[PDB]
RNA sequence: GACUGUGUGGUGGAGUUGAUGCGAGUGAGAAUGCAGGCAUGAGUAGCGUGUGACGGGUGGGAAUCCCGUCCGCCGAUUAUCCAAGGGUUCCAGGGUCAAGUUUGUCUGCCCUGGGUGAGUCGGGUCCUAAGGCGAGGCCGACAGGCGUAGUCGAUGGGUAAC
RNA sequence: GUCCGAACCCACUUCAGUUGAAAAUGGAGGGGAUGAGUUGUGGAUAGGGGUGAAAGGCCAAUCAAACACCGUGAUAGCUGG
RNA sequence: GUACCCCGGGAGGGGAGUGAAAGAGUUCCUGAAACCGGUCGCAUGCAAGCCGUCAGAGCCUGUGUGGUGAUGGCGUGCCUU
């Protein structure tokens, strides 16, 4: 059947990228929080 | 000849039929094959009575033996060689031999050849 | 359904032992060349040979 | 100061899978299960030691009752006898005699016949 | 500690006596079904037992063959034994390293399949230590 | 009694005994307890729609690899080519621990090396839709909301090869 | 917003499946099939909120108030140890 | 960090070598229990069994103590609640 994920790079990118984070401050505030953790993926 | 009582060869009776005419042909066109016991056993009467219809040469038992077989250097094979080899045998032109089992399933093999040799 | 309780050891191995084969008999080649082992009636695969001592023939070219 | 427990606990594991060493199945291989039928054959022994006593005193008075009646006295009267006599030998060692020393029993059955109230 | 003559292979299942032995470890077959063979092998002479490997429909007949025949080739260099005079004394299996592996079942579970191995011991002797 | 010997071995290979005090992460059989390992069911159920047969080869090993011949099957698709998505799976050679619901000498697996070439094809370098962002600005305790001038944004317009 | 009927969309009945081939399907039929049709690409609405030809339906496989983290080791006159 | 030789396609093993030690051989210190087996002793195919306990022959062993144990009596698990 179809699932939930269906990929798409571009809305994958506009939703979750570096740019849309550093859009808004919960964004940059999620961005300091992941380089706080330490991951090597701070967005998609 | 008979019928086969139980279940067929290859899941379905039209696939039975089938892989005998191809198992009799392929005799025909080697003189022996190894296609396992029960094969073995079961294309040999297919394969005398074809013989048998071989032995006398006619255009009509040549186009009734194409019936079956259906090729034509088969045909020609069974009309000029064997039939003839068989002229004072009456019946029993194969003969099948057993030859082990196969390693990946256990299927017990043989070996049906054509009688080779002349009666007389 | 479902087993109620663990088998015992007892009837575990009760049952399991007779999960078991023969040992394959094997009969000695005729052909006095061969004396080698092979099933009964069935060709012989060190000689490829059939038949008894004095009428023998070939049914396997190995 | 963290403690590992396995020193200390192997101790009584030990002790409870030796005193289960001839036991059928799970019993004698289990702690658990060796440690359940160990508090039960506690309960049976500390039973069998108090019920030891009745068992060999009913076979003394068997034994006794069956070499008195080979000589026709029944038991209650060879022990009313023998008590009547002042002959205090327990039925322990009548039973012995009853067995290895056939004519002593035989003579105390004399000695009981010849207490007997005859009334 | 400070005492002679550590433990061995040899001193547990031949102990002074004529004889050798092969161990096959790690075989890729559970150790039940290696053992549906071994039992049949255990105790005949030698060559009867990797002629009969060599026709036992099993595909653990083919590991426990060799491993007899590794023996008796031990015995023919060891000891100077034929391989003819040679009577398999004792045959176990034992278990190996089991591997886990899981196989995708209905609605999402997974279920257990485990992989499992078997050491296979054959020890050969003269069939003159037969009834010794 | 919880337990224990300063008896006596075996294994082991670097710590630890007794007296008296001091301090505890100090004792487990259970919490549909947590982690690991291993049983029971059990050599049991299943091995995911189906048509294969034979001849020869390779090889330690072949129903399951390669070649051939018969036969069968799909054919508005079991064909061919793209988008999205994946990312080297592609090709050649070597391999058979693991993976492949079996075997495997085989492989979309492993290892080594190689392979993708545009003025014209699809995108950018061109254009805008929805929508987004948005100099100033207006609104709002703060945080922020909206929006002008603009600037992005194809799923469309334009643009030269067979 | 005609009729019969493929592709396509749906899901009425039945059988199977129920540790499935599948966390909703398969076989056989069945409804719509030029329209209030269906579908690709991108986009907008966000949790006491959205959206709803309205079933408390749907909002990433359990929605009469999603999910994540935090207050937090919530509290439980209750069950268990 | 196992030269060399033997069986094997390999894996593995057997000889040998290094090492104080290889049953320290790379799954490598020690190496418990569950669990899986080979061997030996006893018992076991007329028997109703919470699997024990007491009484008790026989066999093996006798390292004059230990293993098993026919047969008779008694005997309805553990925890929570
Ligand atoms: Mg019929
Ligand atoms: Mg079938
Ligand atoms: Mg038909
Ligand atoms: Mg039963
Ligand atoms: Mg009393
Ligand atoms: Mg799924
Ligand atoms: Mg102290
Ligand atoms: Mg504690
Ligand atoms: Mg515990
Ligand atoms: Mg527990
Ligand atoms: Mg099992
Ligand atoms: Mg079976
Ligand atoms: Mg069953
Ligand atoms: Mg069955
Ligand atoms: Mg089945
Ligand atoms: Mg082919
Ligand atoms: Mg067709
Ligand atoms: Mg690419
Ligand atoms: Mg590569
Ligand atoms: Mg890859
Ligand atoms: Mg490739
Ligand atoms: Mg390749
Ligand atoms: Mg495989
Ligand atoms: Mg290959
Ligand atoms: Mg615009
Ligand atoms: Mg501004
Ligand atoms: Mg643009
Ligand atoms: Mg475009
Ligand atoms: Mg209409
Ligand atoms: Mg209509
Ligand atoms: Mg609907
Ligand atoms: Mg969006
Ligand atoms: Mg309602
Ligand atoms: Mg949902
Ligand atoms: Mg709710
Ligand atoms: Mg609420
Ligand atoms: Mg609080
Ligand atoms: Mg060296
Ligand atoms: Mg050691
Ligand atoms: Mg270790
Ligand atoms: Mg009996
Ligand atoms: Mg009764
Ligand atoms: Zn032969």
């Amino acid at each position: 059947m179809k699932r939930t994920f269906q990929p798409s790079n571009r809305r994958r990118a506009r939703n979750h990228g570096f740019r849309s984070r550093m859009s808004t401050r919960a964004g940059r505030s999620i961005l300091a929080a992941r380089r706080r953790k330490g991951r090597v993926n701070l967005s998609a | 000849p008979k019928p086969t009582k139980g279940p067929r060869l290859g899941g379905s009776p039209a696939h039975e039929r089938i892989i005998l005419r191809n198992l009799a042909s392929q005799l025909f066109e080697h003189g022996r094959v190894v296609t396992t016991v029960t094969k073995a056993k079961r294309v040999r009467p297919l394969a005398e009575k074809l013989i048998n219809r071989a032995k006398t040469d006619t255009v009509a038992n040549r186009r009734f033996v194409n019936r079956t077989i259906t090729d034509r250097g088969i045909v020609h094979i069974l009309f000029t060689e064997i039939g003839p080899r068989m002229e004072g045998r009456d019946g029993g032109y194969t003969r099948v031999t057993r030859i082990g089992i196969r390693k990946g399933d256990n299927a017990p093999m043989a070996v049906i050849e054509v009688i080779s040799d002349k009666v007389a | 359904a479902v087993p109620k309780r663990k088998m015992s050891r007892s009837n575990t191995r009760h049952r399991r032992s007779q999960w078991k084969t023969v040992a394959t008999k094997l009969v000695t080649c005729a052909n006095p060349a061969c004396g080698e082992k092979h099933l009964p009636h069935t060709a012989c695969p060190s000689c490829g040979g059939y038949g008894p001592r004095g009428d023998r023939r070939q049914v396997v070219e190995a | 100061a963290r403690v590992k427990r396995s020193v200390n606990a192997k101790k009584k594991r030990r002790e409870v899978l030796d005193q289960a060493s001839g036991y059928r199945g799970q019993r004698s291989r289990l702690y658990r299960k060796a440690k359940e039928q160990t508090l039960h054959s506690a309960t049976y022994s500390f039973r069998d030691r108090r019920a030891k006593k009745g068992d060999f005193r009913s076979l003394w008075i068997q034994r006794i009752n069956a070499a008195s009646r080979a000589q026709g006295m029944t038991y209650n009267r060879f022990i009313n006898g023998l008590k009547n006599a002042g002959v205090e030998v327990d039925r322990k060692m009548l039973a012995e005699l009853a067995v290895s020393d056939i004519n002593a029993f035989n003579s105390l059955v004399e000695v009981a016949k010849a207490s007997q109230p005859q009334n | 500690m400070s005492k002679t003559e550590r433990p061995s292979r040899r001193a547990a299942l031949l102990g002074d006596r004529p004889g050798s032995y092969a161990i096959a470890r790690h075989v890729r077959m559970s150790a039940s079904k290696c053992r549906r063979v071994i039992n049949l092998v255990r105790g005949m002479d030698a060559v009867d037992a990797v002629t009969m490997l060599k026709f036992q429909p099993q595909a653990a007949a083919e590991p426990i063959r060799k491993v007899i025949a590794s023996a008796m080739a031990n015995a023919e260099q060891t000891e100077g034994l034929r391989a003819d005079d040679l009577y398999i004394s004792q045959a176990f299996v034992d278990e190996g390293i089991t591997m886990r592996r899981i196989r995708p079942r209905a609605k999402g579970s997974a279920s257990r399949i485990l992989k499992r191995s078997a050491h296979i011991t054959v020890v050969v002797e003269p069939k003159e230590a037969r009834q010794a």
